[PDB]
């Protein structure tokens, strides 16, 4: 059972970084976490038309598992808040759905594989292999193509900002200039709970974006080094905890957006 | 990495997917509605079929328990009509057959009965015998006459 | 030395997780309690709850800010 | 590079691992929500439809009754009519013993009749007998007979 | 040294993190079970809630101003 | 250099919230939930929260008044 | 002095896994003594949880995260 | 390096605030308690709660009584 | 100066050992006390309590992560 | 590091006052609980109480009389 | 720095005892009460708390191997 | 680095006050409620609680033992 | 700089008793009131108690033997 | 007695110098070419005397109903025999000697801790009175509880008399205890054995511990002011002597329990 | 040393305390567990002499049952013997009366058998008389007495 | 220190205390002790005893009591309970002496059947006066032929 742990043929260290921008030879240049955002918004449109395509009762195959999933995240959002679990869910459903398939691509081998460059090799007496990469030529830092796109502040940022600006939008929308009301009110103790209760909205979106970002980030990483200590037979269970983690991660985002749109509403 | 640039880029990636999944949510929602209308709606009309096939056996009961009893009515009338019938045909044909067989029964009786009104039909021959004979005595003797006996005899 | 502006990072953000790390376990293990206790009361029970978290995880996120002010 | 044949045999694992130990429950999940769906269309709807040609069974049901109501009606007339065929018959033999029986009683009032006749003729011999010794005794009377012989 | 200042802030900002953290938590903890067990007292108390939360933090509030200070 | 004054004063304001945050937070989970299993004693025991609250945060000033010695 | 930087990726590393250690411990005992209690308020309390469960663990994340940027 | 001293000071008031403090509300919110479930008894367990401070406080006042004599 | 590798090795491993331990005893002390309470629904709740320590050691295995890659 | 006996007195006496002051606190809030039900027990109850703490108290003395030692 | 090493033995296998130590106190008391509440269910409890105890004791392990790499 | 042999017997001696002082509020809390909730069996249970009791402080003074190998 | 050994036995000594002291008093707290629950299992529950409180001081004694291997 | 006490400043005019108190080895009384008689062995001496003494003060005459001293002599031993039985059924009688003379000797040590001049009284070999003159002060009287050459002999006598009723109680499988496991009992019994090894070490590093803390904090309360301060740690002091020699002998006694079953 | 001022004072300060506080409740003590003591052996003494008088009793009782036992028997011997007499003596009675008036009854039946003898003898005179008047009255007699009856 | 003299001095004064407080402290008041205990457990048997004899000395008076009144009943027998016997064999001999003079009453026949001797000078006497003064006019007239053939009824 153990006796097949051959470190022979390994990463020779772990490259770790925040996004990395593609080469992107014309303007505008997109990142790695911009090229995968793209397949993901591909693969879920895809999935999308194909359960749409044929629609009919009795649903079976992929039909029936997105209904399912689509059914199983509405009575997830129906019991926090019934008001708007048919009128907000879009965005959490997109939330869910596109961080959901973010997270799931990092495993994928190439991610931190391939490179586009803008035995005996390995070091004996060492628990860790010293294998160079292929681009080990010109000095290349053999930059991944393949980036998770959970796994960037700016993507990040990006569905954080929205959430924002969506609990917001629809706090304000039914419960009149009550915000100012809510916040620094001066009745008695109360204007002190407003005002830390506006830094926390304040600090909202900065929290769950640092909070995935680094979720993201730490699976990966984990997976790096883990797969640099031993290449195989070590972590097969923190890769199944790692998928685990970005799957409930993703559920747990699109949760937060929902409370907090309910406890700003209520 | 922080840019503005990249991160305004993710934000109108992510709205075009918001809008596109906007459709393909909005396509789900009233087909969910539409499964759950149909499904409590047809409930509720398999009960209102349940109960309008008990209408018809309800129905079905009380044609059943009136078409008896107008069936039970016109027989029992049929019966009693026939009935008052044939009391009239027993007593009326009773009645006038038997005076008619006791007033042809006393007439024969009298037409048997005129026969004896003559005189040999009078029982003479056995009345001159007694007279004769059973008075111990032999013919009109001691007490015996001819003229006026034969004269008591005519009466 | 050295920087010390690495350890005060990696000092603030450690205790900042460390604090509010224990007070979100205990607010969540004593809702959820609440909640199966008496379910009627529940949703009253989240919007309180969210509150306290929205205090407690504020305290750790101005130490990561602090991170982020020295670290930087 | 030398970390691509590690990530694919480590996913190759990871994913014969996660069917081994899970694709037998999500496909009976699945299983059991499709037949969940699937009984709720199908039962619903063969019942809708064999409830929806109720509303013509109603009326071939009304039918069936009408045609319960015909054979009732025939049987309840030949009851009748062979009751009434027995009660009128009793009533004609019972009328024919009745005139049978008057016929019996003329017979009987024929022989009283005839019996009073032999009576009545029988005292008028005996009247006539008296009258006869009564108006002519004095002929050979009270001699020779009032002793007779004693 | 140069980095001692930073030094002071993180320590403050840390530690007056864990300490209000843990009350906050424990404070909204008891608060919302008390609101499970009966909801008749529950406004009664949630003021004394947000009234204990309001020295609790204050606390933090402090290692808060400490740091502002010694950065300033 | 002589910035261990700053570290001082940092350490003094961070422990007095460390120990009288958890404080007061125990003290108003325990009498929220007295309060809710009994209203009608609510008030006498309220005062005596805040008599333990008025030793509590005590410490803290405490250390607070060091920090005054200390910063200036 | 010299290797500070490996001193701060450790500090940040334990202490962000001291904190929320004990919160998702916390976290999950009351959850399970509360679906323990009651079988019937699964299907919110297991989200709760988790949901508690990630509120608290982002701390550890965060610590792991600032020494993963102080490290590399 | 005589600044140190101050530090010295930090702690001796700041470590000494923090194991009693916490232990105090411990020992209001049992007293509170005592007071939910029966009242007849309340004045006594008050004594015995005062006597419990009677002991944190004097260590606490131990943990002064040092600091004055490092920092006057 | 030169020793300091050991000492965050040593950091790092203790703390990330202080937490998770921490937390998976309390997970498990209250599973099992949920398990006592109520056999039937262990065959379920067993499996939470997993997930709950499928985190904890999650961070010990964060912090022993680190062990290595600063030990290597 | 001639100011390093200031810091030891400090540590003395705080780290010492840790332990002991979390040990009253549960224990004086035990035994007020356990007096609430069945207060003819008091006085017993009294006994093993003051025990506890003529324990604990001696750990406080422990480290306060390092401290005379390192002071003096 | 001659020493700095034989320090780290120190502080590893003393959190490593800080933490698992914990942690088995709190899973046995947890699996002992569970005993007493309910024996027939023992055995099964006896199995879950012993796992948990590894899955404790591992960590505590961890801080072994870290002396024996440390020490050699 | 003289001085250093002080506060490591100040270390040691606070540590070993940390841990077996909250272990005997501990103990003595969990043995008077046990009295409380039932007094017939203090009895039998009493000596017990004198075991742990005598379990905790070994520990402690081993440390002293260790104080007193710096100490002297 | 020449006293680190006897640093490094301080904390290793203190360390390992911080952690099993509180959790050998958690064990025995446990054990005491599965005991005055349920007598009757009792022999069973000292056993279980034993063997788990057998556990923790070994870590504790791990640390011990630590500093005798820098003692020594 | 008024809470306005103005003696609180007797420092000034009765100061004890610095605590003169730290002796943590055994210091000679009485030189000897043999044997040396130390600080503690001579109130060994004394204090054995003193319990000989006691008995036979109890024990001259055996009167029925016990009156005065015997009254009081019995009542310790019936209340030890309570506790005993209590915690053991049937070895009381086997072991009660042995617990009931480490609880009495060492009891009456720590008592001995009060009595003035235990840091006050010695012999030449703010500035004492040896100071004045060229040889060194050495104390007398030293409380035998904190000499280890006593606690160390109290604690291997207690892990020979528990090994030895360990046993004869348990025949040879007590010897080897369960190891043939390779279960449960395998990795465990390792970890019992090292605790056999440690728990005398500990039984007699508790009383080192507690009574060299009782005499420090009583010189240094004393050196911080002479007068008032003190007393709650002298009441503090004299209750913790007891409470160590009773956790003694309830631990040696429970300790041979554990080992039997 | 100058120790020694502050260590006498503050024991003996000490002592006042305890002895001010600690002596009456073990002064208390000692006298109940010794009033304890006194009454359990008075109790058994006083059940040890309660067995001793019982077992006396015992014995006494014993004795007098048996002096009952002879005394009822030799009332009951006495007893006997006096009906045993005075059955014997109205037996004796009895016999002398059923003697007495049998004797009495047999001469009375002698005297009455003797009338009855007188009686036969009449009765045997009027047989023989009328035998003998039977002679003599068949030659003659028969007349003149039918006509004496005639005359009347 | 750790001199093992002074460890091996203390061990062997610990031990001479064990073994001289074993004969003076622990066995003496303890045997005491013990002997006040078994002396308690005495007196409750004996108070049972007491009960269970007092019971026995009602039950053996009244088994005496008993035994006397079996005696007593055995006694009226006197060996002379057929002193009833002798009343019936008392009656029966005055009997049959009342029987043997009734006998000897009825033998004064034997002297009755001579008493017809006396008809020489009575039967005929008053045989001849009855003829004499009856039926024949009071008168002798008929001879009579004196005593009959018979005589009287010779």
């Amino acid at each position: 059972i153990a006796s097949r742990f051959f470190l022979y043929t390994g990463p020779p260290h772990v490259e770790v970084a925040a996004e990395v921008i593609f080469d992107g030879i014309p303007g505008f240049p997109i990142t790695n976490s911009f090229v995968v955002a793209i397949i993901i918004d591909i693969f879920v449109i895809a999935l999308a038309v194909a359960a749409t395509r044929n629609l009919q009762m009795v649903p079976r195959g992929l039909q029936n598992v997105m209904e399912f999933i689509l059914e199983s995240l509405y009575n997830l959002f129906r019991n926090i808040n019934a008001k708007y679990v048919a009128t907000a869910f879009p965005l959490v459903a997109t939330i869910f759905l596109f961080v959901l398939f973010g997270n799931w691509f990092g495993l994928l081998p190439g991610v931190g594989s391939i490179g586009v460059c803008h035995p005996l090799s390995s070091v004996a007496a060492a628990e860790g292999e010293e294998i160079h990469d292929t681009c080990a030529a010109q000095g290349k830092k053999l930059v991944p193509l393949f980036r998770a796109p959970a796994a960037d502040l700016n993507f990040t940022f990006a569905i954080a900002v929205i959430s924002f600006v969506f609990i917001e939008y629809w706090g304000f929308r039914a419960l009149g200039p009550g915000y100012l009301k809510k916040f620094f009110n001066t009745n008695g103790i109360m204007s002190f709970v407003g005002i830390i209760e506006f830094i926390s909205e304040l600090v909202k979106p900065f929290a769950l974006a640092f909070r995935l970002f680094g979720n993201i980030f730490a699976g990966e990483v984990l997976l790096v080094v883990m797969a640099f200590l031993v290449p195989l037979l070590l972590p097969l269970p923190f890769y199944g905890f790692e998928v685990f983690v970005g799957f409930i991660q993703a559920l747990i985002f699109a949760l937060l957006t929902y409370a907090f749109l309910n406890i700003a509403v209520t | 990495g922080i840019n503005p640039t990249l991160f305004i880029a993710q934000l109108i990636n992510f709205l075009l997917l918001i809008f596109i999944l906007r459709a393909l949510l909005y396509r789900p929602v009233m087909n969910l509605l539409n499964e759950r209308t149909r499904r409590i709606e047809e409930s509720v009309r398999d009960a209102e079929k349940v109960r309008e096939q008990l209408a018809n056996a309800r129905r079905d009961y009380e044609a059943e328990i009136a078409r008896a009893r107008q069936e039970a009515a016109k027989i029992v009338a049929q019966a009693q009509e026939r009935a008052k019938q044939q009391e009239a045909e027993i007593i009326a044909q009773a009645r006038r057959e038997a005076e008619r067989l006791k007033e042809e029964a006393r007439a024969q009786a009298e037409q048997e009965r005129i026969r004896m009104l003559s005189e040999a039909k009078s029982q003479i021959a056995d009345l001159v015998t007694l007279t004769a004979s059973r008075v111990l005595g032999a013919e009109l003797q001691a007490r015996g006459h001819d003229a006026l006996i034969a004269e008591s005899l005519a009466a | 030395m050295e920087g010390l502006n690495l350890v005060a990072t990696a000092l603030a953000v450690g205790l900042g997780a460390i604090g509010p790390g224990v007070g979100i376990g205990i607010i969540v293990s004593g809702a959820v309690q609440a909640i199966g206790r008496n379910p009627e009361i529940e949703n009253r029970v989240v919007t309180y709850m969210f509150i306290g978290i929205a205090f407690t995880e504020a305290l750790a996120i101005f130490g990561l800010v602090i991170a982020f002010l020295i670290g930087f």
